[PDB]
């Protein structure tokens, strides 16, 4: 799409409908002529593609009814509410963009942000922006949060967030306008190589590939088309699925053998009777013979009964031939038919050893994405965010992803070394009270009119508690953060002085020995300036791999790599780093999942803002104090980069909306 | 709406295979037991053909008479009216192994035969005493 139609679409909005949240904020105009809901959606649609166009300046107001034409240009309060709407919003002057009105000289609202990750910096520079005193207190010494990049001398990779999942729609793709990010495509092609350290053919690599989006598609059918959803009252996972779509797999194999040696009896019984009725038939022919012969020994000349005698057996002896030979034609018939059933017998069996092995690269791949193991994963919602994907190639930030949230951390105060333990909200405001990370007793307090918590699900769901909430988070909130799941997955970054892969190739698998160990060092990425090769942990593996020492993983990658690349031709590895993202206390976990017994809805839930009671009984009902951002936040883009920035932009419009109050919604 | 292609789950079989814990299992090996079963079950039967054909080796090949290639006559001798009553006697109204015996008669003449010779050879008695039998 392009031109203003495009400019929606790449704002994640329909360009010829308004949206829920337009609709709120103009119900004027929604519920009014058609005509004006085309001229609104123009307006929007307009101002957007003005933004998207050059994302390194502010987009005012003026600037704005200066490039817009008639019919358009001519009511300016109408462009004023659309424009402070998308300002607002974050959808216009988001990121890092040179302002031409130098901010508001003093300060409205009082605003302390939990952590500092893309989500938290998002929302820090929003406020900022609106005008409002914000502070960030981080319990790391640096900014990013689960966007961590390894650093020294020439090598740089990320142990956090590495990809951006497409340009097409994706709030990246304006930030990456913004900052220098050095976004290099990914190439889709990725050889696997068995245990013994040598390719799949790609015969293989096909059958088992198409084999295992089947498994999936069955899945599917198997939960929206059969309604299996919960079984013996506990919820269906995606593994649990899986393998029961494989046992019917191997139950069709059987049920096809069985009626197909089925076949064969039924047709050898048929050959049993023939042969047993051509034995009688050659017994009877064997009598007759003789006694036409016995009635041949008779010479003439004859009476007319012994003539008879002669031709009598003559005439029963070929009628009994008659019949033999058209028995032998049968016999014939029945003999060929089955040559013809023995030589195309059904799959002998579904899938084999080798083939199984390959399967479960696969399965550890979709565990990667996921970072979960398949039987945590809910079947009905698992992938309820696959409407929302961008368009376009994935890309690798290839200096590092670090580069984003540093960029956004400039000119925001940000309290490194500040580990958060208690947050307190009343009617009246909030105080936080965190520590020095460095010397643990050192007490800071904070107060202010609202709180943006923008910790890891992995944090909130700790027990015991690392953050205690005074007055304690409602019941149904605790419930969405204990329902929701929070995976991990691991890199391991090998740094070596020579290229000795692929240079072409940016990703290869290795095929593990069984099913619970597909997770362990299943996949190498190829993506740096530098030789580096990264090392994925997924699945099951990830939270065993972590009790190991970065040696013995080492070890492991460098035998895998031997033998796909030779014994010798595989050096030692100068820089080794071990990712471990459930043992981090600032994560405790790599990213959110939708687990079995979960659905989005636990995601809308999280982002739910929380209004304490009144202080004096009786007293009107308080404003919310306490929100919520961060990955595990946003339904659609859950898990992601793009999801934080999103969810951090969203909060900082809600919160500005309830502290300086929306003035475009009259 | 359907199964992906080269898929098979049926309602029944989902209930079948998860109505406890290893009833997979038990499944599977009903039906390994059955292949095995019907397995030697073809062994067995393939045995006893491979007796019965050894048996019927030769075919009926010593058995076999050379054609007898006579062209159809219309008189009849005495002898083949003779012929006729008897095969008569023994075959009713199968008019084509009556053709066959005589040897140089076809199926209507025989047919014919029935009606013109019919009183003086008491043909209904004849008749009668093959259906005695
Ligand atoms: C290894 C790994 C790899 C990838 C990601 C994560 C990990 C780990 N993701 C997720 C992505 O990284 C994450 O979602 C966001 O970065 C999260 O931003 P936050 O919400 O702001 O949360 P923070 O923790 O950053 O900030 C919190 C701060 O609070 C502080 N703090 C803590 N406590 C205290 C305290 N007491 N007091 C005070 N402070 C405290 C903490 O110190 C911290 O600073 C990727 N996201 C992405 O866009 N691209 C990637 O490639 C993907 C990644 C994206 C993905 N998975 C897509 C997907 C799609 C559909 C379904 C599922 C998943 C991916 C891409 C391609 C192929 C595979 C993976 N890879």
């Amino acid at each position: 799409p392009s031109g203003v139609e495009g400019a929606a679409f790449q704002s994640r909005l329909p360009h010829d409908r308004m949206t829920s949240q337009e609709a709120a904020c103009f119900p004027d105009i929604i519920s009014g002529p058609q005509q004006t809901q085309k001229v609104f959606l123009f307006i929007r649609n307009r101002t957007l593609q003005l933004w998207l166009d050059n994302p390194k300046i502010q987009l005012t107001f003026e600037a704005t009814l200066q490039q817009l034409e008639a019919p358009y240009n001519s009511d300016t309060v109408l462009v004023h509410r659309v424009h402070s709407y998308l300002e607002r919003h974050g959808l216009i002057n988001f990121g890092i963009y040179k302002r031409i009105k130098p901010l508001p000289t003093k300060k409205t609202g009082k605003v302390i942000i939990i952590g500092s990750g893309v989500s938290g910096l998002a929302a820090a520079r929003q406020l900022q922006s609106f005008g409002m005193d914000v502070t960030l207190l981080e319990a790391r010494d640096r900014v990013g949060g689960r966007v961590a990049t390894f650093r020294k001398g020439n090598y740089v990779a990320d142990l956090g967030a590495m990809v951006v999942t497409g340009l097409g729609g994706n709030p990246m793709a304006v930030v990456s306008k913004q900052v220098n990010m050095e976004l290099a495509k990914i190439k889709q092609k990725c050889p696997l190589y068995e245990a013994n350290g040598q390719a799949v053919p790609k015969e293989k690599d096909e059958m088992v590939e198409q084999e295992f989006n089947r498994l999936l598609e069955a899945t599917s059918y198997l939960s929206h088309q059969l309604d299996f959803n919960v079984l013996n009252n506990k919820p269906v996972s995606l593994g649990q699925a899986l393998e029961v779509v494989i046992q019917l797999q191997e139950k069709h194999v059987k049920d096809e053998q069985i009626e197909h040696w089925k076949k064969i009896v039924k047709t050898q019984e048929e050959l049993k009777e023939l042969l047993n009725k051509m034995v009688n038939l050659k017994e009877k022919i064997k009598e007759l013979h003789q006694q036409y012969k016995e009635a041949s020994e008779v010479k003439p000349p004859r009476d007319i009964t012994a003539e008879f005698l002669v031709k009598s057996k003559h005439r029963d002896l070929t009628a009994l031939c008659k019949e033999y030979d058209e028995l032998a034609e049968t016999q014939g018939k029945l003999e060929e038919k089955l040559q013809e059933l023995e030589a195309n017998p059904p799959s002998d069996v579904y899938l084999s050893s080798r083939d199984r092995q390959i399967l479960d690269w696969h399965f550890a791949n979709l565990e990667f994405a996921n970072a979960t193991p398949l039987s945590t994963l809910s079947l009905k919602h698992w992938d309820q965010d696959d409407d929302f994907e961008f368009t376009g190639s994935h890309l690798t930030v290839r200096n590092g992803y670090s580069c984003v949230p540093v960029a956004l951390a400039e000119g925001l105060d940000i309290k490194l070394n500040t580990a958060v333990r208690q947050v307190r909200y009343t009617a009246s405001g909030c105080e936080v009270i965190a520590v020095n990370t460095r010397s643990t007793s050192q007490t800071f307090i904070y107060k202010c009119d609202a709180v943006l918590c923008t910790l890891p699900l992995g944090v909130l769901k700790q027990q015991p508690p690392a953050v205690q909430f005074v007055p304690p988070l409602p019941e149904w909130k605790t419930s969405a953060v204990q329902r929701m799941g929070f995976g991990n997955l691991n890199k391991v970054v090998l740094c070596f002085d020579r290229v000795f892969w692929d240079p072409s190739v940016n990703l290869f698998g290795h095929v593990g020995s069984t099913t619970a160990s597909r997770g362990e060092l299943f996949l190498f990425w190829n993506l740096y300036k530098a030789p580096i090769l990264l090392a994925l942990v997924a699945g099951e593996a990830a939270g065993i791999m972590e009790n190991i020492s970065d040696d013995v993983i080492v070890g492991r990658c460098l035998a895998i790599l031997k033998g796909i690349f030779g014994s010798s031709a595989v050096p030692q590895p100068k820089e080794t780093v071990v990712s471990r993202w459930r043992a981090d206390p600032w994560a405790r976990g790599s990213y959110s999942y939708v687990a079995a017994g979960s659905s989005g809805n636990d995601y809308d839930l999280m982002a739910q803002p929380i209004t304490p009671g009144p202080s004096i009984p009786g007293a009107p009902q308080p404003i919310p104090r306490l929100f919520f951002a961060g990955e595990h936040t946003i339904r659609n883009y859950p898990a992601t980069v793009h999801g934080a920035l999103l969810s951090g932009l969203r909060e900082a419009g809600r919160i500005a909306d309830q502290f300086l109050g929306a003035m475009y919604t009259l | 709406r359907k199964p992906p292609k080269g898929m098979f789950l049926s309602q029944e079989d989902v209930e079948a295979v998860s109505a406890n814990a290893t009833a997979a299992t038990t499944v599977l090996r009903q039906l390994d037991m059955e292949l095995v079963s019907v397995k030697r079950q073809i062994q067995n039967i393939k045995q006893t053909n491979s007796a019965l054909k050894e048996k019927l080796d030769g075919g009926i090949e010593p058995y076999r008479l050379p054609e007898v290639i006579q062209k159809c006559n219309a008189r009849w001798t005495t002898e083949e009216q003779l012929l006729a009553v008897q095969a008569i006697r023994k075959y009713g109204r199968d008019f084509q192994a009556i053709s066959d015996v005589i040897g140089n008669k076809s199926v209507v003449q025989v047919k014919n035969f029935f009606v013109n010779y019919r009183r003086r050879f008491n043909i209904d008695e004849v008749l009668q005493e093959w259906e005695a039998e």
